[PDB]
């Protein structure tokens, strides 16, 4: 039996899952996961894929830094994942800019607050629920030059020129990040 | 889409992309700038991948560029929420949910067992003491 | 113990003091009335057999309480396969002369089923090790039962997150590390054959034995323990066996 390798982190949104190589061959495995000082909790039982979702143990605390290995069968052989701390390192999701009214000389657009894989109270928390002021959202508008405008919440009030139409597009961002500080742009709409 | 003579009218978003499917050339006209039109182009073809109902057992998918996410029910797991939480009852799957000893058993479902000095307790996963002194207890804690 | 705490006066009832000729010797951890484990080096050098006691009760080695009871090692079984100054298969179990009375402060650690502890119980992050070991790396011991919370490496990464020191003892499938690299935290000498004892959903098992490693608590490196679960089956055998003649014997492993 080989040893799994190029452990990797799959997350968008807390939707976690760890993938890995090489495709199994007379081989199955068994995954791990757990907090620095937490026990070893076990997933993914003799599977064959080389994927393991973990989403459900590390939405449990988004901020705690987790540690995943998985172990190969015919102590076993396994390897370690590289670490992961979800709130730092969850991709976010392309938005979805949810409407736009116009009221004379300014128009008033809304991002759609998508939801999280983050369970809370029998519900899932939105990406604000969770990251609050960590997340903003940036507005990159034209008249259909370039415009931006940054948002501490989920709405843009902007000036425009009626009789003129406007394109826009979101993004949503984590200005404290350092790498993932941005989703994809969002799908564009105009006026 | 392009039908008889319908390119001498100016282009527009709604009428050529929105009531119906444009292509790259059309979307170009609308923009223009190259750009917005990449811009616009990359979400309105990457194609809803949610189209293939992927997310089983009552989840919910949510559609993203060239991929989707699956909101799964409590019971459920898994990139496309495949794993019943409930199909897990085996030893190794933190000790079979069984206070001390566990045995897996195939075909039917696993058994809990206790050490000597502590009886298995009706619910058949819990261990009581059986004489005053059991190992593993500490007398002034309990 | 280097850089513990004093284990609270019955807190750590299953803690064996083991002493040969009046002076201390070593640690160790009761399973029964009957039965001590020990760790195996510890006999090393012993030459009266005769005069091997095991204290159980104890705390504070200045001070004499009720709690006490001492007892005669009548016999000290070691696997065959142990080698005096060496450090594999590190496990030593001593029949007592007479059984000892289980109270309040005198109490057994449970000696877990084999796949329970490799299986659930190896799994557990921290356990706990005591004894009246050195304080610091050469220092003196301890006068009060000292105890230690420590995290369970596997072998692959104790070996990866250690320095290598050329012509040393080798980590076998019947050692597991626990512990910390940064300098601060490990059980010591005087600490051997002590318990390494693990919490599971209410109860206490023995899941390893003080045995050795590079030092104490040197930067760079983890204590070993002995791997317990490897010596189940050679555990029960022998607690059902009769007593030999004289003191020492060694049973073959497996
Ligand atoms: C650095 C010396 S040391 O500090 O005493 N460590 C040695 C091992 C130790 C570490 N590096 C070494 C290099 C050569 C050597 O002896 C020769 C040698 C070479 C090759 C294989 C073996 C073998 O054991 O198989 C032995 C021993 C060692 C060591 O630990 N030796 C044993 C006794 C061996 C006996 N049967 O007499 C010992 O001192 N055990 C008590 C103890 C308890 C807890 C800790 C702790 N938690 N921290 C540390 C020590
Ligand atoms: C639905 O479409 C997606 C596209 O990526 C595919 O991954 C699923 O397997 C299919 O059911
Ligand atoms: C989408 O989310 C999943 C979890 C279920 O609640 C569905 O009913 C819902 O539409
Ligand atoms: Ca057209
Ligand atoms: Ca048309
Ligand atoms: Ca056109
Ligand atoms: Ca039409
Ligand atoms: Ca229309
Ligand atoms: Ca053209
Ligand atoms: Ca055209
Ligand atoms: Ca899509
Ligand atoms: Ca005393």
């Amino acid at each position: 039996t080989v040893a799994a390798y190029n452990l990797t982190w799959k997350s968008t949104n807390f939707k976690t899952i760890l993938e890995w190589e090489p495709k199994p061959v007379n081989q199955v495995y068994t995954v791990q996961i757990s907090t620095k000082s937490g026990d070893w909790k076990s997933k993914c039982f003799y599977t064959t894929d080389t994927e393991c979702d973990l989403t459900d143990e590390i939405v449990k605390d988004v901020k705690q830094t987790y540690l995943a290995r998985v172990f190969s069968y015919p102590e076993p052989l396994y390897e370690n994942s590289p670490e992961f701390t979800p709130y730092l390192e969850t991709n976010l999701g392309q938005p979805t800019i949810q409407s736009f009214e116009q009221v004379g000389t300014k128009v008033n657009v809304t991002v759609e607050d998508e939801r999280t894989l983050v369970r809370r109270n029998n519900t899932f928390l939105s990406l604000r629920d969770v990251f609050g002021k960590d997340l903003i959202y940036t507005l990159y508008y034209w008249k259909s030059g370039k415009k931006t405008a940054k948002t501490n919440t989920n709405e843009f009030l902007i000036d425009v020129d009626k009789g003129e139409n406007y394109c826009f597009s979101v993004q949503a961002v984590i200005p404290s990040r350092t790498v993932n500080r941005k989703s994809t742009d969002s799908p564009v709409e105009c006026m | 889409a392009n039908a008889f003579l319908e390119e001498l009218r100016p282009g527009s978003l709604e009428r050529e992309c929105k009531e119906e499917q444009c292509s790259f050339e059309e979307a170009r006209e609308i923009f223009k700038d190259a750009e917005r039109t990449k811009l616009f182009w990359i979400s309105y073809s990457d194609g809803d991948q949610c189209a293939s109902s992927p997310c089983q057992n009552g989840g919910s998918c949510k559609d993203q560029l060239q991929s989707y996410i699956c909101f799964c029910l409590p019971a459920f797991e898994g990139r496309n929420c495949e794993t019943h939480k409930d199909d897990q009852l085996i030893c190794v799957n933190e000790n079979g949910g069984c206070e001390q000893y566990c045995s897996d058993h195939t075909g039917t479902k696993r058994s809990c067992r206790c050490h000597e000095g502590y009886s298995l307790l009706a619910d058949g996963v819990s261990c009581t003491p059986t004489v005053e002194y059991p190992c593993g207890k500490i007398p002034i804690l309990e | 113990i280097v850089g513990g705490k004093v284990c609270p006066k019955g807190e750590c009832p299953w803690q064996v003091l083991l002493l040969v000729n009046g002076a201390q010797l070593c640690g160790g951890t009761l399973i029964n009335t009957i039965w001590v484990v020990s760790a195996a080096h510890c006999f090393d050098k012993i030459k009266n057999w005769r005069n091997l006691i095991a204290v159980l009760g104890e705390h504070d080695l200045s001070e004499h309480d009720g709690d006490e009871q001492s007892r005669r090692v009548a016999q000290v079984i070691i696997p065959s396969t142990y080698v005096p100054g060496t450090t594999n298969h590190d496990i030593a179990l001593l029949r007592l002369h007479q059984p000892v009375v289980l109270t309040d402060h005198v109490v057994p650690l449970c000696l877990p089923e084999r796949t329970f502890s490799e299986r659930t119980l190896a799994f557990v992050r921290f356990s706990l090790v005591s004894g009246w070991g050195q304080l610091l790396d050469r220092g003196a011991t301890a006068l009060e039962l000292m105890v230690l919370n420590v995290p369970r490496l596997m072998t692959q990464d104790c070996l990866q997150q250690s320095r290598k020191v050329g012509d040393s003892p080798n980590i076998t499938e019947y050692m597991f590390c626990a512990g910390y690299s940064d300098g601060s935290k490990d059980s010591c000498k005087g600490d051997s054959g002590g318990p390494h004892a693990t919490h599971y959903r209410g109860t206490w098992y023995l899941t390893g034995i003080v045995s050795w490693g590079q030092g104490c608590a040197t930067v760079g490196h983890f204590g070993v323990y002995t791997r317990v679960s490897q010596y189940i089956e050679w555990l029960q055998k022998l607690m059902r066996s009769e007593p030999r003649p004289g003191v020492l014997l060694r049973a073959p492993f497996p």
